[PDB]
């Protein structure tokens, strides 16, 4: 049976199936036909069985998907660990894990506790450690403290000699003259009598200890090369290419750095994704974040519940917390909102606006004493009276 | 307390607001600046702080 | 056409209520059974007067 | 004849509606009167409804308890500003012209804002934002675009005082107070077309009606007099406020009709306004709370609603529902998975009402003859009219001869009745299920062991509740929707959640273990015990030395599987992948090899079933375990739920029998290691400690490279922790290597029935590093944890590394470190429950309204479309195989085998 | 040179014409206000010529069904 015949039969019979289903069916049918020499009768029976199974697997109307999704998300979290760990890896960046991470994503906090960016590389720089280190230097956000082997903060005679390590200088790609030139081009009102492998500073003839301490700490953590708000970078090698993990969050700036593959680049902060790439990207990032957080703990949760949660969150263009600050607090049902508040001004506002309560929820119907419009509360029955 | 600027304060329970440290020492009869400095030690950096 | 399980539950409930109220049983049943299994057997035999209306 | 409220639309009442809706015009401030009779024209009239006994309502003619009450109205002398609408009125005044009353906005702006409002109708927050923007734009304007007249600024003084800052002929700014009549006159001229932009609906809320002209009076039932212990008719705060309102209204009216000066009219007007405001809300901002006769703030209409225990937030609660019981639970596997054992005493109290018909008259007659003491008895009988009687012993002999069609009998619980079963805390959907009653002696809720996982229950004092539905509709719903059979596959991950737990796995392994044979007596006994319907034994496999026939366990197990099941997979016991590779090669090559060839290549790590015959492999967790129950999933998804229930109920008993009569135990020698393994572990520990000391020396002498993420000390700690963890893993590997499979504890760990390899490692070889919050132990004295170590020591032994297993016993310092670790674990367990509960509550409050419509769409409660074709494929997670919509590989293989066989 | 549509997290967007817009609106028995909304400041909107009151068709890459169509309306 020529593969065109299998494709034609698939299109003829299983037209109802989703695209992925029919594609996978075609692939595996081709494999099994080339391995076992199937005839057309078996193919027709197989496609009919697939169609019947898919028809059986469809969800029925009236199913309360929202409550099921909420329960299937909440329940595993009780078995999931509760932070209170300090995973100290070597080639890794500390990231909030487990229940705190899930809570941060769900409540859509503006800034995550441990922002972290994943940066991929273009073809030129992907297959070499040295080019990866070069791109890292472009993105390292190197600081004088990291460059320095050690620091000596001697306030007793108003000076500050910081010892700079040659290996860190070579790794960053910066030379002593270069860094001193950048520092003086930035710190114009300062005198840098650099000697050997030590920096020497003076605060334009300061007087009090605190002033020179503040000036020294100002220089110590001052940025030299790199995008704003970026800390340590750990260039690893996953699969076959080198990938640059990075702390901080400068997702829009990093996309312009040469050698950076912007298509695959991602970041932890969902709000930044919403600002830069749009709202669909924010939804996909939320889904991926929740999936990864569930996976690292070993728990398994169906993708559909997470998809429903993500779709509900980003319903009006802007990502909002799912809690009472952005979703529950704007419930249309004035009766449902009523048993969540402390004031009565909401009733007056609703009466003024002429708001109509559709009684489409659960709390309002429960309070009234009427069947909830879910499941068996949805159907209507009729009968022909003449009976045997 | 020592604020982020380096200025000391004292938080009396009855007084609704904090008071500057030297004011409180002077209210207790210790008025000399030299004596106020001496009452807390002799380390030169501490002397300059006060 | 296929009965969703909610529809089947509502049909069984209505039929059992009618049988309890005094409606005749369309099929012979073993003695000493409650209305509920009577309605369940009625459904299993496929003899059901009630029908559902879908939007 | 009984309809259901489909929607409730809120609006603002008009004075005409209040006038015609009401019945009696209350004019006289009259109390209950000395004889406790309603005074005519009083607050509690007879047209308002009667709560006092022994009299008839004037309007509906109903006795107290059956008259719902009726509304009355008060004709105010002067307009009064409603407290709630005060801010709305002030906002409206700043947006409309003083002369024309229209919105001070250009027509193009009106069109743009109308389009935006039409788009953002549903979103309440965006609607409020648009309203505020329009209000700001209009208020900032000074000259009316229609008239050109100046608009003197309007100043709002809380709670209900409005000032118009006007400029005199000298330019001085003076505050002119706006009387409520002026506000009404301003509001009336506003046209309907301008209301939507102003934030109003010109059919249910008109601005003129915000200022009250007629004040409705709640019925007596709404303001009942609860009386007192002394018999004094303790009135309602609303009643007292209404009395004061009536008095002040009459006073203001009589002084108005008497040509009184403007000052006293203003005084009475303000008194009326304050009384009205405090009657609507006694806690309104800038309003002095009116004091009761005892000097306490009176509870008014606002306080009667914004209460946590009031109508809002109070009706939803958890109270003692009727027909419920609670007791401890004990296990028993002799009942089906969808059954529950109920104590006799409970069954004799939780009666269920059953209507007597023609096909059950004799059973109910016997039950009512039994009385309320014999177990198959009844407690109450209801005649067709409706009276209820207790059976007792006096009229036990009667009430049976006079029992016919149309009666109702409240019989005791009997076998077969449907009953709900709950375990708190109720986390997911499966925490409530419907079971079938089976009355047994003693006092415990017997529960099958396979049903433990979904309930998350252990028999160590756990308690459960059961509720007995009463009506036929509820019983049908429980029986069809909530039975244990239908909930085998978990909605969460699409796999099974009901299956074997501890013995059902280990005993299954013992039965199907390679080289296990059973005699004829055992075969017959176990088959009869499992309930398997058989009447002739299969052909014996292998003969005993003395001549007795024997049967391998695999055939006995195969007697349970269906006749056409076929599957193959790799279990957890696979330790020699070459044999699995060979078997997979053969199977893939042929798709139906001759069973003789498989026998030579059999291996207990590779399960293979052909036409319901177990040819190779052994039973473990992957067969029918809590998750990844390949065989159980296959039975559920291919042969219906009932077949799956029968299979589970048979395999459970079979496995329990084999483990009970074959012997299974564990002793102190289960973790005894040979001397060579002990020496290996000791040398591993010594080498790790030496490396740690080398690291410490290198740190001390300045020879250390600090990685950018950490300082010197943090890098040192990371290296130490990595070294110690690797050492513990190596010791565990050695211990696992030297522990045979014949060991019972090793069997329990490997099959997944109970425990992990780490448990064996800790119990036999090495306990390992102890940590708090992911860090080495550090909280103690200055520079040292305990007092028995030299200060400033960072060695492995001195900061929580324990080198003794549980068998060898811990030294006191190691005991203290282990105590620290255990305390941290307990604290984490205590806190995570509360955190998860809070998160789940938030999620449920957010998402409990979504549902699948009849066209496959998912719609928000306010009508917004959330998702077309729920799940983007329309497949219920329960019906999904393991996330995939359709497992086409299994479909292909199954169909090919069925049709090529 | 880099367009947002090349990113893996961004599915393809398209602007609906009047006929298909009304056919879609009639298919689900809905009005324009009942659809999900996308702000006019979204980068995907700027990359297109979208204007407020218009319906954007989004072709998601679904892990479950592969291709799936989502629709949003543009507001301020
Ligand atoms: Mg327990
Ligand atoms: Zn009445
Ligand atoms: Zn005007």
């Amino acid at each position: 049976v020529s593969l065109s015949t299998i494709k034609s039969l698939i299109e003829k019979k299983g037209a109802n199936l989703p695209e992925n289903v029919k594609s996978e069916l075609y692939e595996k049918l081709k494999k099994y036909n080339e391995k076992y020499k199937l005839t057309k009768a078996e193919i027709e029976a197989i496609i009919d069985d697939v169609v019947k199974e898919y028809e059986r697997a469809l969800v029925e109307p009236g199913e309360p998907v929202g409550t099921v999704a909420a329960q299937s998300i909440g329940e595993p979290s009780t078995q999931m660990t509760l932070n209170t760990f300090h995973y100290a890896g070597v080639a890794e960046i500390n990231v909030t894990l487990g229940l705190p991470r899930i809570i941060e994503i769900v409540d859509a906090r503006k800034n995550p506790s441990t922002p972290m960016m994943t940066v991929y590389l273009d073809e030129e720089h992907r297959y070499d450690r040295a080019k990866a280190e070069e791109v890292a230097r472009r993105i390292e956000g190197t600081t004088l403290e990291n460059l320095a082997r050690s620091t000596t903060l001697d306030l007793i005679n108003f000076e500050f000699i910081v010892e700079i390590d040659p290996e860190r200088l070579e790794r960053s790609g910066l030379t002593m003259e270069k860094v001193v030139k950048k520092l003086e081009s930035s710190f114009k009102s300062a005198e840098f009598e650099v000697d050997g492998y030590t920096l020497i500073v003076r605060p334009k003839k300061a007087d009090k200890i605190s002033d020179l301490r503040r000036f020294a700490e100002k220089i110590k953590k001052h940025r030299l090369k790199g995008l704003s708000g970026v800390g340590k970078t750990i260039v690893r090698k996953e699969g076959d290419e080198y990938v640059i993990y990075t702390e901080g969050s400068n997702f829009k700036q990093v996309l312009k750095v040469p050698g950076v593959d912007p298509t695959r680049t991602r970041t932890n902060n969902i709000h930044e994704i919403a600002e830069v790439l749009g709202i669909e990207a924010a939804r996909n990032a939320i889904i991926d974040e929740i999936v990864s957080t569930m996976q690292e703990q070993g728990l398994e949760v169906d993708i559909r519940h997470i998809m429903l949660v993500a779709d509900m969150m980003t319903l009006d263009g802007i990502v909002r917390p799912i809690g009472r600050h952005g979703v529950v607090g704007e419930k249309s049902s004035v009766l449902a909102r009523a048993a969540f508040e402390i004031t009565v001004q909401h009733l007056f506002e609703a009466a003024e606006k002429g708001e109509v309560d559709n009684l489409n929820g659960v709390i309002e119907n429960v309070l009234i004493g009427q069947p909830v419009p879910v499941g068996t509360g949805m159907v209507k029955l009729t009968m022909k009276l003449p009976l045997r | 307390e020592r604020r982020k600027d380096g200025i000391l304060y004292v938080d009396i329970p009855n007084v609704p607001k904090p008071v500057k440290f030297v004011y409180v020492m002077r209210a207790l009869g210790l008025e000399r600046d030299k004596d106020i400095v001496e009452a807390v030690g002799n380390d030169p950096e501490v002397q300059q702080i006060m | 056409f296929k009965y969703t399980r909610f529809e089947k539950a509502r049909i069984i409930g209505a039929r059992a209520l009618q049988i309890s109220m005094g409606a005749p049983v369309l099929i012979d049943v073993p003695p000493g059974i409650t209305p509920l299994e009577a309605a369940i057997l009625e459904f299993e035999k496929g003899v059901i007067p009630i029908t559902v209306i879908r939007p | 004849m009984k309809k259901v409220i489909g929607s409730i639309e809120f609006g603002i009442l008009s004075p005409q509606e209040i006038r015609k809706m009401s019945a009696v015009e209350v004019t006289v401030p009259d109390t209950y009167d000395d004889d406790g009779y309603p005074i005519e024209g009083g607050v509690m009239d007879k047209r308002m409804g009667v709560i006092d006994p022994g009299l008839r309502c004037e309007t509906c003619g109903g006795r107290a308890g059956e008259c719902p009450g009726h509304f009355g109205h008060i004709e105010l002398a002067r307009p009064v500003i409603h407290v709630g609408f005060a801010k709305t009125i002030y906002r409206i005044l700043e947006s409309t012209c003083r002369e024309c009353g229209r919105i001070k906005l250009t027509d193009e702006e009106i069109e743009e804002y109308m389009k935006k409002i039409e788009l953002a109708r549903n979103r309440r927050s965006e609607f409020n934002e648009i309203i505020k923007e329009i209000h700001k734009k209009a208020k900032e304007r000074m000259v009316c675009p229609h008239c050109g007249a100046p608009q003197y600024p309007i100043k709002f003084e809380k709670p209900t005082i409005y000032w118009e800052i006007r400029k005199d002929e000298q330019g001085n700014e003076y505050r002119h107070r706006l009387m409520p009549t002026e506000v009404r006159d301003w509001l009336e001229k506003i046209p309907d077309k301008d209301l939507p932009l102003l934030g109003l609906d010109p059919e249910k809320s008109r601005p003129e009606w915000m200022v009250l002209t007629v004040l409705p009076v709640p019925p007596v039932t709404a303001r009942p007099s609860i009386t007192l212990e002394t018999g004094i008719r303790a009135e309602d705060d609303l009643t007292h406020k209404l009395v004061d309102i009536i008095r002040i209204n009459n006073r203001l009216k009589q002084n108005i009709e008497a040509g009184a000066p403007q000052l006293i009219i203003e005084d009475l007007w303000d008194l009326l306004q304050y009384h009205v405001t405090t009657y609507i809300n006694n806690e309104a901002p800038g309003v002095p709370p009116a004091k009761h006769k005892s000097g306490r703030p009176l509870k008014t209409l606002a306080q009667r609603l914004k209460g946590k225990e009031g109508r809002f937030r109070g009706n939803l609660s958890g109270k003692r529902v009727n027909f419920s019981a609670r007791t401890v639970i004990s296990p028993d596997p002799m009942i089906s998975i969808n059954e529950v054992g109920v104590p006799v005493e409970v069954a004799m109290e939780l009666t269920v009402p059953e209507k007597v018909t023609e096909f059950n008259i004799e059973r109910l007659r016997k039950m009512v003859l039994n009385g309320p003491d014999k177990y198959p008895g009844a407690n109450y009988v209801i005649d067709p009219e409706g009276r209820r009687r207790r059976i007792m012993d006096s009229n036990k002999e009667t009430l049976a001869n006079q029992l016919d069609i149309g009666w109702t009998v409240e019989r005791h619980l009997m076998d077969g009745d449907i009953v709900l079963f709950n375990r708190q805390p109720s986390l997911h959907r499966m925490s409530i299920m419907a079971h079938r009653v089976r009355v047994m002696p003693y006092r415990t809720f017997r529960l099958n062991l396979a049903v433990c996982p979904p309930y998350n229950a252990d028999f160590d004092g756990d308690e459960m509740n059961l509720h007995v539905p009463q009506t036929e509709e509820a019983q049908a719903e429980a029986r069809i929707l909530m039975e244990v059979q239908n909930h085998i596959i978990s909605p969460r991950y699409g796999g099974p959640i009901i299956g074997g737990i501890q013995d059902h796995i280990s005993g299954g392994y013992l039965l199907t273990r390679e080289g296990a044979y059973f005699t004829r007596d055992e075969v017959e006994q176990m088959l009869m015990f499992a309930g398997v319907d058989i009447t002739e034994l299969p052909e014996p496999d292998k003969y005993d030395e003395n001549g007795n026939p024997l049967w391998s366990g695999k055939t006995i197990f195969s007697l349970l599987l269906p006749e056409d099941l076929t599957v193959w997979y790799r279990n957890k016991l696979c330790d020699e992948p070459e044999r699995c590779e060979a078997l997979e090669k053969l199977i893939e090559e042929k798709l139906m090899p001759d069973p003789e060839e498989v026998r030579k290549l059999a291996y207990d790590g590779f399960v293979y079933i052909q036409n319901g015959k177990l040819l190779s492999g052994a039973i473990d967790k992957k067969a029918y375990g809590r998750e990844d129950g390949i065989i159980l999933d296959l039975i559920v998804r291919e042969y219906g739920v009932e077949r799956a229930r029968q299979f589970l109920d048979q395999v459970t008993k079979l496995t329990i029998w084999v483990i009970t009569h074959k012997g299974f135990t564990t002793g102190i020698d289960d973790e005894d290691l040979p001397e060579e393994a002990r020496d290996r572990i000791r040398e591993i520990i010594r080498e790790a400690e030496e490396r740690v000391n080398k690291l410490i020396e290198a740190y001390k002498r300045g020879e250390l490279e600090p990685l950018p993420g950490k300082s010197l000390e943090d890098t040192l700690e990371s290296l130490i922790m990595a070294v110690l963890a690797e050492a513990r893993d190596n010791a565990g590997a050695v211990a696992e290597k030297y522990l045979g499979m014949d060991n019972h504890t090793v069997i329990m760990a490997k099959t997944g029935a109970r425990g992990k390899i780490l448990n064996i490692t800790q119990m036999a070889a090495l306990l390992g590093q102890q940590s708090i919050r992911g860090k080495r132990l550090y909280r103690g004295f200055r520079g040292r944890v305990l007092s028995h170590f030299k200060p400033g020591d960072l060695g492995a032994r001195a900061k929580g590394f324990v080198v003794n297993s549980y068998k060898s016993g811990l030294t006191p310092q190691e005991y203290f470190f282990h105590a620290m670790g255990g305390r941290e674990g307990l604290v984490d367990t205590a806190v995570r429950t509360a955190q998860s509960g809070y998160m789940q509550r938030r999620l449920i409050n957010a998402l409990q309204d979504l549902k699948v419509e009849y066209d496959g769409t998912v719609r928000s409660p306010e009508g917004i479309i959330v998702q077309f074709k729920y799940g983007e494929d329309g497949v219920d997670p329960m019906k999904s195989w393991r996330g995939k919509t359709v497992d086409v590989d299994r479909i292909i293989v199954r169909t090919l085998l069925k049709m090529r066989g | 040179e880099f367009s947002i549509f090349d990113h893996v997290l961004v599915p393809e967007h398209r602007v609906l014409s009047e006929e298909e817009k009304k056919a879609l609106l009639e298919k689900y028995k809905i009005t324009l206000a009942q659809l999900p909304q996308i702000k006019a400041s979204d980068p995907a909107v700027k990359a297109l010529g979208a204007k407020p009151g218009d319906v954007i068709e989004i072709k998601r890459k679904s892990p479950t069904a592969g291709v799936y169509y989502y629709y949003r309306v543009v507001v301020e």
